[PDB]
């Protein structure tokens, strides 16, 4: 494993050594070779799993997630090549720089053979993010933006703290093997209970659940578009990633302490799926499907049948690579018209018919298309889901249906019709942005042809 | 052995050529349609053949040649059923496609 | 479409033919330049069918703030023509 | 379930067709009753009949919208039925192509909608169904006659009614090799697929006599009282709308309605609770 | 005398219909002109920053920005709790949730008992 | 937003607004993509009862049909080796009660 | 790929010969084809097996007593 | 159908109920009782496989049918007799469907003027 | 095809009518098949020809693992944690095992139903058995394990189905 | 000449294609290409065995 | 259209107004020519009877019942030509139209193609150029002070001098550029 | 190659309200003394080949005579060949 790590701190000294004009050719070349190298991850064991020490470690589950992490890099950088154009040399350095340290702390939170090295990471990736979107922020919003996203997080993840330094205490250990081999049941208790909600609060907090998806609008709207990419691909899967892992220990209690929380988002992807019907902004709207599809996630979750699993991890793979296209192309638009509202620029297609290409791709995908692995995802927690209970297939239906408008709608006023008059500095299309939305997109439809491989442990 | 299911599977994989070829040179000419024409006309001739098999005898044939997954105990792969509804409607949507390809390509000059 | 490419000669020449056709005005009175309340001594309601009749006979109908001040052949040729964008 | 929806279905989409008058949207409605027919063909435990009746209704609709779609292009893209009149003369081979559709669909026999159609009318007439129902498709078989009377009727008999200015041209071979295929198709595959595919339902051998005729009965009922209400258009006389001619022209008001309640119900409340 | 035509919510009343366009006063005369008057100098306005040869950008529109602040963030510090606001929100935020636990959990009670009881016939049920 | 009208010179031809004028809260609910409040040749309350008196009156024959159905003058379907016992579901090891029918 | 054929403003257009004989033998054909159909299947819509009028049927066959045994 | 109107219109015990008809013995009428007959066994009408709603008393003239299809396969007009037969034979069957309505019918006519008879003797 | 063997999928005689044609006319049938091999069926052999020489030109085997047997989490220590690792393991692979197990068997009742026709309701009873009994097996001893499943909870199981089991048999005895 | 060229670049390679696909590789496992059991009629004969189907009980022919 | 608006609408347009439409509903009423020419001119010998009153009262009550009475028979599907706001191709070719800014983005190698329809297009921009500069001045100069009150625009009144704010409606795209 | 031909339009004196309905439409409009001041417009809708109608069971008839004489001729060679 130190086989991805190493080059990746290794990054830091060869940006800061580079010339005044080489960073991102560099950056971009070295992000792709570490990619290629953390390829090799794919290769996994219907056994245990692939336990490199006692540090660290790889699974079914944490592979597809380090692949796609360690592809995310150069994607942000070469999507934020554009905007910081006229920033100087040292100020570029430190961007490059928070963007390698936030992709190391995302590698050694995904191995994480203990539950805390895995929360001082997972808390440890907040400061980069942070710094990235209170800095270069556009707006005068981003302060509090920053606040809300900290503080919501670090509130979910402080009960998390005692909660697993009082199961160390108890049981031995927090090795993830341990506690898998050694797991017992938990007892009807009020203390369990709490117990239940501090492991189980800090991780909802971040997917996030309905009711608790304040921050993420605000932190996907003030973000520029490398913070939007990686909060939107990978930052959201670590509250997943993490009830995945820490529900083996809280059984029998999910059984019935699940209610509150499927109910919260059984609704809650049908509401914020009407939220996108009725929005103004495109950042917005995509944000408001990212917590439509986590929310359905969370349902995949807590249900705990393998088919949810399976669904669930798919699912997560297939929404971080949709949700950062369409928030390249949002942000294609911006660096055009400068207004990041839905209803300026219309009728784009006449004048963009490749970008227009790629918007149909993207809602394609989004709108959950067969055979897409999106709809791979979705289709395997909606059986598991109606194996759950026959009814909820009604909710998960109306949440489809709604799904399709909205895409459609993002697709239709932003494309088709009269292009407005007034503006005229639509530049044609640079082959930077078509290359990266190309690099989006065949992913997506290679993975469909092996599905295995993002399908988890349970398959 | 059994051209009933080569000629199935070829009407099927012969029409999705021009697709292919949409990234060549002739779909930047003025000759695609009567292209795509041809190849809807030679896949409708070449599917009158597995209907008259059927026709002759009767048969009927699953083909699951591709195994795309398997998830525990159930196995999705590729498969194609031929039975009567599918080699009795492949020839008529066939002709069908093709006159009004052949009709579009005078509707739709301008 | 398929349509052959018409001209002023031949607005012109339509909307006289269409104009003779009118049995209320004399052919000999009517000019390429003559008014219609005056020159031709009509009502607002004559302006206002010969304005359909000119939409059925050309296929495309003049909206009303546009037709109403539409009072002689001439610029009713000019405002055809530029609506069709017609070259000569 | 099956039999009922497509009885409703078959009736409501002829009564709104009895009355359209654009061109495109009469076929669309005549597509819409027939599969609501096939559906109820479904519903009474008939599948290859439906199956045949498929392809049977590809052949004929497909050749009545190519003829609708010629004659659009020779009237410089005009959709309406009341600005074209006769075309009976001044394009022959639209208009006996359309005359042949026609005769097909409403079920003329030893054609190629005879075969499904009339199979049809035997096998609902002969089953334990709704009364109901049937009724449906009987008076739904005699709307198809009336608005393929219509089409007819509007479309090539009259008068011409197009702008002055003439482009009516047919002659192109691939318009008229497109046509012909078709034709040649729905004269004779129909009796070509029946003969041809072996036996899949027990056959209706004994009927009564007035009900062996009732499609053809219904088929020349609906052409006779179609023709003579059309005839009248011609008097001298202006009356206004009846309520119920109003009522089938605006799609029994399910496009008002259900356009306008239920979006905007969803809509505010996506902007106001959600 | 013919039926009367009753406009609704979703079905307004034609302008040719309308008894207050017959009414007529100088107020009304001089009300429309001042209407006209401001449309025509935002017409202007427009026209006049639009034809420029000099501009290569996007005409910022004021009334769309109003319109987008006024959507996203002018409304919570307009926000007063009201009897109303607090009844409406309760209702639609907490009603939907106990209502669906409800009929979630009646469900899911009644298909334990009839496992327990053994009379549910899950034969093929091998995947869940 | 489609009731506007449709020959004024609008700076925007497709939403037909003007640059600079009041925007309505519920614009997007109002595109002339969505619902619209246009005028209608019949009144609303008029178009509502007619439907919903169509499709009850519908609903209500269709369940008096299915209580007073149609059918023709013939006995059951007669199937020969005991309605055909054994090529339906099988269980060949039952003997089952002979039924045998009746020649007329 | 066809001819030449000028507008007519308001006179009947020409109509080529091919299109008048073409239409004309399909018509005849369709015409034709019913004819020869309707002369050799006649069953085909008049039915061939006539309906029994099950009054007519005498209680003999029909298992009935006259009325007094059981 | 006439039947429907005499049973939705009239008396409704005055005529059987197709659902559960026969509702009287099959020796009530004559003790005669000549059982049908068939001509196909059950392993070649398996072989043939006509369909389970096709394995009928007539089957033998279907597969007589089938057997003239698949052997002169060109001409798709030749084995016309047969198809004739085979509808024939469906003709006498639905000619015996329509002979057991009417007995059950007459049947249940000479009962109810049993129980009417029966009463009137009664009440006198 | 020696690719497989018959007996795990077991397949009938299918013996096929000898053709018996009635009239004179030329079926088209004969001549399309024949052109067909003349056309696709000759090169297609010779080229398949040419590669298998071409393969047994340079010829090279591989082999199926042998595992062996381990002890089971019956046998296990409350607290031993390798033997435990080596009972987890083992009852994985098992689990792997009967899962093929069930495929096939369904790929079995599959190809029995196509190939049976329309008399598939009383040909394939025999395959609709084994179905049905595997099925139960695999529910008995897999199903409600949860995402999490083990071998201990799979053991927990079984241990409360004998309990079940053993109680219902001295209730009944003791009836 | 181009129909010829056609009838070989997009008819010839795609069928021999899929004939050597079907015929080595969809067929080299079990219960891939499947096929419906071909119809058996009285008096007929079978290649492979050689038995002939005795004929039918000789229906009463009338009619 | 082309026409500015006024701040109001006469009687006697909104008469003619209604006039016009009820002579449309009325035509897509009666199908046939002879017909519909019929009942036009009993419509017009209707509609001319009040022609000559005076007051405006009565004049203000009439084309009031006029009016509820064509909206009760206004035939709910009337015909609307293709092009029309509501016909079959209203917005058609407007997928079509592009703007003449986008030909200032076109690499060399295709601004090589047509060189002529390009050196006309800067001859076309160097007069723009010098004639906004003009129009600026002649728009401050002739508009009253306080704002426009009306959008009506002036014509030119020099020799070289060009309408004000022609560009844009000059260099429309076409009606079916393609 | 398109359609430039330059064709040119008829007189106008040709067209006469006479032998159309619109005559019979103008001596109803005189009964009232009305008079139509656009009846000659339409006039070529009723003159040229356009004069002439066709019923619907003629057009619906349109080719039976051709077809009649071929079902006549084949059936006499049917009934010749067949007998013999
Ligand atoms: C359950 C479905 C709930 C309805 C979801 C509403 C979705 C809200 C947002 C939709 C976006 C709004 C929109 O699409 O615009 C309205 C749009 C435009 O109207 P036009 O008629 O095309 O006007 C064109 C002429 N100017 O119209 C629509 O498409 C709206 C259609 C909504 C349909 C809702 C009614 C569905 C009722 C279903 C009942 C039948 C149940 C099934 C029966 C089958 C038997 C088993
Ligand atoms: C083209 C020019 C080259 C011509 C020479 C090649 C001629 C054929 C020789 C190919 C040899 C056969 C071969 O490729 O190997 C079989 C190999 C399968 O490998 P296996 O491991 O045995 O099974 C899959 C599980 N691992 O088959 C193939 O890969 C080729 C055939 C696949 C079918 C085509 C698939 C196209 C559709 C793409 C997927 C679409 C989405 C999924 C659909 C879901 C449907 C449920
Ligand atoms: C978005 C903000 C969400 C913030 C997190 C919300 C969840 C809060 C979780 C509860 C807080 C305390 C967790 C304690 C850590 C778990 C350790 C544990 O469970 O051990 C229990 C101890 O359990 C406790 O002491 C918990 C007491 C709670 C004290 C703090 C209360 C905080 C507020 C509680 C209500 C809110 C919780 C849900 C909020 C939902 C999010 C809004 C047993 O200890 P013993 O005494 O040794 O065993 C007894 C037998 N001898
Ligand atoms: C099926 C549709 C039914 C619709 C029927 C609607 C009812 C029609 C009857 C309406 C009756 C009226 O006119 S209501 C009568 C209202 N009062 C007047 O008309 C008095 C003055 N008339 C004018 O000024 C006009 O414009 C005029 C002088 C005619 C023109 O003038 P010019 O041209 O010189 O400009």
């Amino acid at each position: 494993m130190l086989k991805i790590i190493i080059p990746t701190t290794m990054l830091l000294p060869m940006t800061w050594m580079s010339k005044h004009n080489m960073i991102w050719i560099n950056a971009t070349v070295h992000s792709l070779l570490i990619s290629l190298i953390s390829l090799s991850l794919l290769n996994q064991l219907g056994e245990n799993s692939l336990n490199f020490s006692l540090t660290f470690f790889s699974d079914s589950l944490s592979a597809p997630l380090l692949v796609l992490t360690t592809w995310l890099l150069p994607l942000m950088l070469m999507a934020s090549q554009s905007h910081l154009s006229k920033e100087t040399t040292t100020r570029k350095k430190l961007y490059i720089t928070m963007l390698i340290l936030l992709q190391l702390f995302l590698i050694m939170t995904f191995t994480a053979t203990e539950l805390i090295l895995f929360y001082i990471l997972f808390e440890a990736t907040l400061v980069p993010t942070l710094i990235i979107i209170t800095r270069w922020g556009n707006q005068t919003e981003r302060l509090n933006a920053g606040l809300y996203f900290l503080f919501y997080t670090l509130a979910g993840s402080l009960p998390l703290l005692v909660a697993l330094v009082y199961i160390q205490n108890t049981t031995g250990s927090l090795n993830f093997l341990i506690i898998h081999y050694w797991s017992h049941p938990l007892s009807n208790s009020w203390s369990n209970i709490f117990m239940w909600l501090a492991c189980i609060m800090a991780f909802m907090v971040k997917m996030p659940l309905y009711g608790l998806h304040l921050w993420l609008p605000k932190a996907h709207v003030e973000a520029p578009i490398a913070g939007s990419m990686v909060l939107a691909a990978v930052l959201l899967k670590l509250g997943g990633y993490g009830m995945m892992r820490i529900t083996t220990i809280l059984n029998p209690l999910t059984n019935y302490m699940a209610y509150p929380f499927l109910m919260l988002s059984m609704w809650g992807m049908i509401m914020t799926s009407s939220i996108c019907l009725r929005q103004t902004d495109l950042k917005s709207l995509i944000a408001y499907s990212s917590v439509s599809h986590m929310a359905l996630v969370i349902v995949a979750i807590m249900i705990q049948t393998p088919w949810s699993f399976m669904g669930a991890t798919a699912l997560m793979i297939a929404h971080g690579l949709t949700s950062s296209m369409l928030f390249c192309l949002a942000n294609t638009n911006y660096e055009r018209v400068h207004s990041r509202t839905m209803i300026l620029a219309r009728g784009l297609q006449t004048l963009l018919p490749l970008m227009a290409t790629w918007w149909l791709v993207a809602s394609l995908t989004n709108l959950a298309l067969p055979p897409s692995i999106n709809l791979i995802g979705e289709l395997f927690i909606i059986t598991a889901s109606f194996s759950w209970s026959n009814i909820t297939i009604i909710l998960m239906g109306m949440n489809m249906m709604i799904t399709a408008l909205y895409s459609l709608y993002m697709l239709i006023t932003t494309q088709r019709g009269k292009y407005t008059h007034h503006i005229n500095n639509i530049k044609p299309s640079f082959t930077r942005e078509n290359a990266l939305m190309a690099l989006h997109i065949l992913p997506l439809l290679l993975l469909t042809l092996n599905p295995k491989m993002i399908l988890g442990p349970l398959y | 052995m059994n051209p009933f299911a080569s000629l199935t599977l070829t009407t099927l994989t012969i029409l999705t050529i021009p697709i292919m070829m949409s990234n060549s040179n002739i779909y930047k000419t003025n000759l695609y349609p009567n292209y795509v024409k041809t190849t809807v006309s030679y896949a409708f001739t070449l599917s009158l053949v597995p209907l008259l098999m059927f026709m002759h005898t009767g048969q009927e044939m699953i083909i699951s040649n591709w195994h795309w997954m398997t998830l525990q105990t159930v196995e999705l792969s590729l498969s194609f059923k031929m039975d009567y509804f599918s080699v009795m409607f492949i020839p008529v949507a066939l002709f069908v496609t093709w006159s009004i390809m052949e009709f579009s390509m005078w509707y739709m000059h301008s | 479409s398929d349509a052959p490419p018409l001209t002023l000669e031949a607005i012109k020449d339509r909307v006289l033919y269409v104009l003779k056709l009118y049995d209320k005005i004399d052919p000999e009175k009517l000019s390429v330049n003559s008014h219609f309340m005056k020159d031709l001594g009509l009502d607002s309601l004559d302006q206002v069918e010969i304005i359909m009749a000119m939409e059925d006979e050309f296929g495309f109908e003049i909206p009303d703030i546009d037709a109403e001040k539409l009072m002689c052949p001439q610029e009713i040729v000019d405002y055809i023509a530029d609506k069709k964008d017609v070259y000569e | 379930m099956t039999l009922c929806l497509g009885a409703i279905t078959t009736l409501f989409t002829a009564l709104c067709a009895i009355t359209q008058n654009d061109i495109k949207k009469i076929v669309a409605f005549s597509t819409s009753s027939q599969l609501g027919l096939m559906m109820v063909t479904i519903g009474i435990n008939q599948p290859h009949l439906a199956f045949l009746h498929i392809c049977m209704h590809a052949f004929f609709k497909a050749m009545l919208f190519m003829c609708s779609g010629s004659i659009i292009h020779s009237l410089n893209d005009e959709q309406d039925i009341r600005k074209m009149g006769g075309l009976y003369k001044a394009m022959p081979f639209t208009t006996t192509a359309l005359i042949i559709g026609s005769l097909a669909l409403t079920g003329m026999p030893y054609l190629t909608g005879f075969y499904s159609k009339d199979l049809i009318i035997e096998a609902v007439n002969m089953s334990y169904t709704n009364a109901w129902a049937l009724l449906m498709t009987l008076i739904a078989t005699s709307l198809t006659a009336a608005y393929s009377t219509r089409i007819i009727f509007f479309a090539f008999l009259g008068k011409p009614r197009f702008p002055p200015l003439v482009l009516i041209n047919e002659n192109n071979p691939l318009l008229i090799n497109s046509i012909k295929r078709l034709l040649i198709g729905s004269i004779f595959a129909g009796f070509i697929i029946s003969n041809n595919i072996p036996p899949m339902t027990v056959p209706n051998t004994t009927m009564p006599l007035y009900m062996k005729m009732t499609a053809l009965i219904v088929t020349i009922m609906g052409f006779m009282l179609a023709l003579e209400l059309n005839n009248t258009t011609y008097y001298l006389k202006f009356k206004y709308p009846s309520q119920t001619y109003k009522f089938s022209n605006m799609l029994g008001y399910y496009p008002s309605i259900m356009h306008r309640l239920p979006t905007y119900h969803n809509l505010s409340m996506s902007q106001k609770s959600a | 005398s013919f039926p009367k035509y009753k406009p609704s919510r979703l079905a307004t009343l034609p302008a040719t219909l309308d008894p207050a366009e017959y009414d007529i006063s100088p107020e009304t005369r001089k009300a429309q002109a001042e209407r006209l008057a401001i449309r025509s100098r935002l017409k202007r306005e427009y026209l006049l920053q639009y034809n420029d040869p000099n501009r290569l950008g996007v005409i910022e529109d004021p009334a769309l920005i109003r319109w987008t602040y006024a959507r996203s963030a002018n409304i919570y510090p307009n926000f007063r709790p009201t009897p109303k606001t607090s009844l409406l929100g309760a209702l639609f935020g907490i009603g939907p949730l106990f209502f669906w636990y409800y009929v979630f959990k009646t469900d899911r009670d009644k298909k334990e008992k009839l496992i327990q009881e053994g009379k549910l016939d899950q034969t093929f049920n091998i995947s869940y | 937003q489609q009731e506007r009208d449709p020959w004024y010179d609008w700076d925007h031809p497709d939403l037909r607004l003007n640059w600079g004028e009041p925007i309505h809260w519920d614009l997007d609910m109002y595109i002339r993509n969505r619902v619209d409040t246009s005028p209608t040749p019949v009144s609303w309350n008029t178009m509502c009862k007619h439907l919903f008196g169509f499709v009850a009156f519908m609903l209500f024959m269709f369940w008096v049909g299915e209580i007073y159905p149609s059918y023709q003058p013939v006995g059951p379907k007669q199937y020969p080796y005991n309605d055909l016992y054994l090529e339906r579901g099988g269980d060949p090891t039952k003997e089952p009660e002979p039924v045998v029918h009746y020649e007329i | 790929g066809g001819v030449h054929i000028e507008p007519r403003y308001r006179q009947f257009p020409q109509l080529t010969r091919s299109q008048l004989i073409q239409a004309e033998f399909f018509s005849a054909t369709m015409w034709f084809w019913i004819l020869w159909r309707f002369w050799h299947d006649s069953d085909a819509v008049l039915g061939h097996f006539p309906y029994p009028d099950p009054s007519q049927w005498t209680d003999e066959e029909l298992g009935i007593l006259p009325d007094d045994e059981d | 159908g006439a039947h429907l109107a005499r049973r939705y219109l009239g008396d409704a015990s005055k005529e059987p109920d197709p659902l559960r008809m026969p509702t009287f013995p099959p020796d009530y009428g004559f003790p005669e009782r000549k059982e049908r007959e068939m001509v196909a066994t059950q392993q070649e009408m398996n072989d043939a496989q006509l369909m389970l709603q096709q394995r009928d008393y007539c089957a033998h003239y279907l597969i007589q049918l089938l057997k003239c299809k698949r052997d002169s396969f060109p001409n798709f007009l030749a084995c016309k007799h047969e198809q004739h037969d085979w509808d024939y034979c469906e003709h006498l069957d639905y000619v015996k469907r329509m002979k057991e309505f009417e007995r059950e019918r007459r049947l249940l006519q000479r009962k109810k003027r049993r129980e009417q008879r029966e009463a009137e003797m009664a009440r006198g | 095809p020696d690719s497989w063997d018959k007996d795990v999928y077991p397949e009938p005689p299918r013996r096929t009518p000898a053709p018996a044609p009635q009239t004179s006319l030329p079926n088209p049938v004969t001549y399309l098949t024949k052109i067909f091999d003349l056309l696709v069926d000759r090169p297609v052999t010779l080229a398949r020809e040419f590669i298998e020489q071409q393969h047994a030109k340079n010829r090279y085997y591989y082999y199926h693992r042998e595992f062996r047997r381990v002890p089971d989490i019956t046998e296990c220590e409350e607290k031993d944690i390798l033997c435990m690792f080596e009972a987890e393991m083992q009852w994985r692979r098992d689990y792997k095992v009967d899962q093929e197990i069930v495929n096939i068997i369904q790929e079995r009742l599959k190809a029995c139903q196509q190939r049976e026709g329309e008399s598939y309701r009383q040909n394939c009873a025999k395959e609709l058995e084994q179905f049905t009994q595997v099925s139960k097996a695999f529910q008995d001893r897999y199903s409600d394990l949860g995402a999490h499943y083990s071998a201990r909870k799979c053991l927990a199981k079984q241990k409360q189905r004998m309990l079940a089991e053993r109680k219902a048999a001295k209730e009944a005895a003791a009836a | 000449y181009r129909h010829s060229i056609f009838a070989v670049t997009h008819v010839l390679i795609p069928v021999w294609i899929i004939h050597y696909y079907l015929k080595y590789h969809v067929t080299a496992k079990p219960y891939t290409v499947v096929e419906r059991k071909p119809r058996i009629f009285p008096g007929d004969t079978i290649l492979e065995t050689g038995e002939v189907i005795p004929l039918m009980k000789e229906f009463p022919d009338q009619h | 259209a082309f026409s500015a608006p006024a701040a109001y609408l006469t009687h006697q347009q909104k008469v003619l107004r209604l006039y016009k439409r009820a002579l449309r509903h009325l035509e897509s009423w009666c199908v046939h020519r002879d017909k519909y020419r019929y009942f036009a001119c009993l419509m017009r010998a209707r509609f001319d009877e009040h022609k000559n009153e005076k007051d405006m009262v009565k004049a203000t009550q009439l084309l009031r019942q006029a009016e509820e009475e064509f909206w009760y028979g206004q035939h709910p599907q009337p015909y609307i030509f293709p092009e029309s706001p509501g016909g079959t191709s209203y917005e058609r070719y407007e997928c079509y139209k592009v703007p003449e800014w986008c030909l200032d983005d076109w690499h060399p190698s295709e601004k090589a193609m047509y060189p002529d329809y390009f050196a006309k297009r800067e001859q076309w921009k160097r007069l723009r150029r010098e004639s906004w500069e003009r129009e600026v001045k002649q728009l401050q100069e002739e508009t009253p002070p306080g704002g426009p009150r009306t959008e009506a625009l002036p014509p030119a009144r020099k020799e070289g001098d060009l309408p004000p704010l022609w560009w844009h409606i000059v260099t429309r795209p076409r009606e079916r550029p393609m | 190659e398109h359609g430039h031909s330059k064709m040119e339009l008829p007189d106008y004196k040709q067209w006469k309200i006479e032998g159309t309905p619109l005559e019979t439409v103008q001596e109803k409009l005189a009964a009232r003394g009305l008079r139509d001041p656009w009846g000659r417009n339409e006039a070529w809708r009723y003159s040229g080949g356009f004069a002439n109608n066709v019923s619907f069971v003629g057009a619906l008839l349109k080719g039976f005579k051709w077809g009649f004489a071929a079902f006549v001729v084949a059936v006499g060679a049917e009934y010749y060949l067949e007998s013999q």
